[PDB]
RNA sequence: GUUUGACCUCAAAUCAGGUAGGAGUACCCGCUGAACUUAAGCAUAUCAAUAAGCGGAGGAAAAGAAACCAACCGGGAUUGCCUUAGUAACGGCGAGUGAAGCGGCAAAAGCUCAAAUUUGAAAUCUGGUACCUUCGGUGCCCGAGUUGUAAUUUGGAGAGGG
RNA sequence: GUUCUUUGUAAAGUGCCUUCGAAGAGUCGAGUUGUUUGGGAAUGCAGCUCUAAGUGGGUGGUAAAUUCCAUCUAAAGCUAA
């Protein structure tokens, strides 16, 4: 019925390689700044919504308060120890609840927290909590 | 306070007092919201104004 | 010599002559000081003492 | 209810073991407190009635609760709000005349 | 305290008490200047609800604004009276930062607002960890940039599906509809 | 001759005089009109003579008392204090808890909405109350420039009887006298 | 007492100390706002919430921790990329116009008030002054403040008592 | 990596029993005029008129009425990448 008779705008990504380099530099800088902590927090396993995607699980935002309590810690301490906490998510699925509780137990058994006053034992930096605790399809 | 009340009343002349009533009635009017018919009248009035010739052309034609 | 004499006359005073004050930039002179920028509330200070960011690692 | 494990029909959907989440107190956002009731009753006694409330009372007396509710809906914009206002005025009438 | 009583009573705006107070006060306001400094908040509960504190560095100005019908040009409407009031007060006291504002009164010619202002230079503000955020240079003339509560409401800054039909929403949709995004390896 | 009738006064003087005229000329709702009925000269003098014995601690006196406590620190160090209570929210809380034995309410509060509910609250709570002339006079009692309210909750043994007589006097002179008129416009 | 004051409100000072204006404006946030053009030449419409005009910021701005999306075995602040998709839909014999949630990824971060009786102690704060170990500390003093400044609580909770 | 007073029955977290549990108004919402988005019911914003409630309120735009259900918790505020 009616045509587009005007002139478009153009966005060109000449800086694609430069921005990849910049993101890599920023990640290395942040790793040095927070060493020996990882670059990412521990995230929970979560079912995708809608009937198209509910057949698979993915990473969520943060562990439920109930899951943190079941794992045996408080939200404030978990946030300081490197665990994402999400207050607005609720549990109505015991499978997901159990998986997230076991996830937290394994993370606690696999990390070493240094004393806030004592001398630090030598410990190398592992960058990806995500890689060390991958989400697995049930 | 007959003295004070008459002093202020005569200053204004220079149940409720006159200064108060006039001040209140200046701002106690009714804001009935505009109606569709009046709005259409506004639009057509603007159209009539915008469809006028310029005075040069009007006066030249009138003189001819 | 004269400016240094005035400086020693004013040493330690709260208010100095503006020409003896640091120039920097208008915006830099309008910015909050370190003290004002560092002020925290009592509640936030208590939370910071109780739950600081921890130093941890992923090995065991 | 309990999901029937099939993709259509009544109560369709996958079946997983249920959990009951703790009831969040934000869901208790409109609840009334004893002090809140006390304050509202005292303020009602102090302030009295708005003029449209007065004529709602008059309508309830004379022309019928149906017409009172209709006038209240005209002045409020919502049928549920008209119902709430008319019930409030009915309670006020009962307390101000009978008990 | 007295908060619950004040909030309930000031909600009951058609009662005899509040009508009488409104009448007397609006006449007095018409006597005073169009923009003037208020000695104290007329509604302390509302003011401290919007962030006012009774301490040095907090200022209340009362401002009178003409209504949509009652303009003096010496119909299209998109400008908020509360926004106009806040901007005029901010221009009158540009050493200050406008925090919030609230309705106090109205007549058939004017609406009456009270604007809350904070002094960013006062040490009682600069050393207060709860308010010195407003001392940062990024908050100069919030009301002029539309960052007050009325500004955000007029701009339509809200979450969800109902808030894409704004100026900003339409700008984003226009650049979506007719921006070519050309990558190095063309997609 | 005296030109005060024809003196062009400043705007602020003129406005305050017109406000005074308006307040008396207008028909005032009773919940506000009740504040026009106050304690009489004799009973107000007696009430203030009672309260001035319980005028609270000043800053200099607090330094002296904290000096004694510091000596005894390194309940017992200082005695139980008796003083009038004066904050508005504090006194509303005391009334709602019925801890207050007598409440004094200034008649001149602007905005009046801050105290317009207090007599009704005190009636619903059974607390004796009295409207007195002067937030400034009330503030003198508590070391402030003005005070919206004042209250006695606890009194000394040598003053219980005086407090009870003052309450009875206010009841006879102020409750029975103004009960009919405070409900009318 | 025809006096002497306590307050409130309103002023004044070349009063003590501060602050605003103008520039730049690529990017950012508001206000205000066309027409050419394109659609039979068009008043709807489009161009376009664009140009011009006015105001306001920063190194980024704005937005931002749900009065959200959904309708699932549910997700979970904001932003951006890829996407959804050139799809559904509309109109046309094939000219054209045209979404959103989900999904993958970049980056990740959470919090603050109001609403409470400290009432066995306004526990709070500006300023002047004197000293000091001076982006500030302490003593004294004039003040602000009870028409409410601190501590305590913020919905995920939380408070009182045991 | 060294040194200085250790702060301190000051501050904070976790367990159970019980009593509570304050949560923003000329706003929300409604009608109308203009404007904006839409094929459209309808939607956002501004002016004007009317103007709530507390087991409440908003949202879930196919026509309206009704009953359920689901989901958040407005009318106040800050915040890096």
């Amino acid at each position: 019925h009616f045509r587009k008779h005007w002139q478009e705008r153009v966005k060109v990504h000449f800086d694609q390689a430069g921005k990849k380099v910049s993101r890599r530099n920023a990640r290395a800088t942040r790793a040095a700044k927070i060493a020996p902590r990882p670059l990412d927090l521990l995230r929970p396993v979560v079912r995708a919504p809608t009937v198209k995607y509910n057949r698979k699980v993915r990473a969520g935002r943060g562990f439920t308060l109930a899951e943190v309590k079941a794992a045996g810690l408080t939200a404030a301490y978990a946030r300081t120890i490197g665990i994402a906490v999400d207050h607005r998510r609720q549990n109505r699925n015991q499978e997901i609840f159990d998986a997230n509780v076991q996830r937290l137990k394994e993370y606690q058994s696999k990390i070493i927290v240094f004393p806030r006053n004592g001398k630090a034992p030598e410990a190398e930096q592992v960058l990806s909590a995500a890689a060390t605790f991958p989400i697995a399809q049930p | 306070a007959d003295d004070l009340e008459s002093e202020l009343n005569a200053m204004y002349s220079d149940n409720l007092p006159d200064w108060f009533l006039e001040d209140e009635k200046e701002h106690s009017k009714i804001n009935k919201p505009i109606t569709k018919e009046a709005a259409m009248a506004i639009k057509e009035k603007i159209k009539a104004m915008n469809a006028r010739p310029i005075k040069k052309v009007a006066e030249a034609k009138a003189r001819k | 010599q004269q400016r240094e004499a005035v400086r020693q006359l004013y040493k330690g005073k709260k208010y100095q002559p503006k020409d003896l004050r640091a120039k920097k930039t208008r915006a830099l002179r309008r910015a909050l000081t370190k003290f004002e920028a560092s002020q925290v509330t009592e509640k936030q200070r208590k939370k910071q003492i109780a739950f600081p960011q921890r130093k941890y690692a992923i090995k065991a | 209810t309990v999901k029937t494990g099939i993709a259509i029909g009544l109560n369709k959907g996958k079946k997983v073991t249920s959990m009951t989440p703790a009831p969040k107190i934000s869901y208790k956002k409109g609840a009334a407190s004893n002090r809140t009731k006390f304050v509202r009753s005292l303020v009602r006694e102090i302030a009295g009635l708005s003029p449209y409330e007065r004529r709602l009372i008059d309508l309830i007396r004379n022309s019928g609760e149906k017409r009172a509710r209709k006038v209240a809906k005209k002045r409020l914009g919502s049928f549920t709000r008209a119902k709430a206002k008319v019930e409030e005025m009915n309670n006020i009438i009962a307390a101000s005349r009978r008990h | 305290g007295a908060y619950k009583y004040l909030e309930e009573l000031q909600r009951k705006k058609q009662s005899d008490v509040l009508r009488f107070l409104q009448r007397v006060r609006v006449w007095e306001y018409r006597q005073k200047n169009v923009i003037h400094r208020a000695a104290r908040p007329t509604r302390p509960d509302k003011a401290r609800r919007l962030g006012y504190k009774a301490k040095q560095g907090f200022v209340i100005y009362r401002v009178r604004v003409r209504r949509g019908n009652r303009k003096r040009p010496v119909l299209k409407y998109q400008r908020s009276l509360r926004a106009t009031a806040e901007e005029r007060v901010g221009r009158r006291a540009a050493n200050l930062r406008v925090l919030n504002s609230y309705w106090v009164n109205q007549d058939s010619t004017y609406k009456y607002f009270e604007v809350i202002l904070v002094d960013p230079q006062h040490k009682a503000i600069r050393r207060d960890a709860r308010y010195n955020w407003i001392c940062d240079p990024v908050h100069k003339h919030r009301e002029a940039r539309g960052l007050t509560a009325t500004g955000k409401k007029s701009r339509g800054i809200n979450k969800g599906h109902k808030f894409n039909n704004t100026k900003a929403g339409r700008r984003k949709t226009w650049k979506r509809q007719n921006t070519l995004s050309l990558w190095r390896y063309r997609k | 001759r005296n030109l005060s009738r024809y003196v062009k006064w400043p705007e602020y003087v003129r406005v305050q005089r017109q406000k005074k005229i308006l307040s008396i000329r207008l028909k005032v709702p009773p919940t506000i009109a009740q504040f026009q009925y106050t304690l009489d000269r004799n009973t107000a003098a007696e009430t203030f003579k009672l309260f001035n014995k319980y005028r609270p601690e000043t800053a200099a006196e607090k330094k002296e008392r904290l000096t004694k406590e510091a000596a005894a620190v390194a309940q017992d160090a200082s005695p139980k204090p008796y003083a009038v209570k004066y904050g508005l929210n504090h006194v509303v809380a005391l009334i709602e808890n019925k801890k207050a034995k007598l409440v004094l309410i200034a008649n001149d509060v602007d905005p009046i909405e801050l105290v317009v509910f207090l007599p009704a609250l005190c009636k619903k709570m059974g607390v004796p109350y009295a409207i007195v002339k002067g937030k400034a006079r009330l503030g003198t009692l508590v070391n402030q420039k003005t005070s919206a309210v004042a209250a006695l909750t606890e009194v000394r043994a040598e003053d219980e009887a005086a407090l009870a007589k003052l309450v009875s006097t206010i009841d006879a002179n102020f409750a029975d006298k103004y009960d009919e008129v405070k409900k009318h416009w």
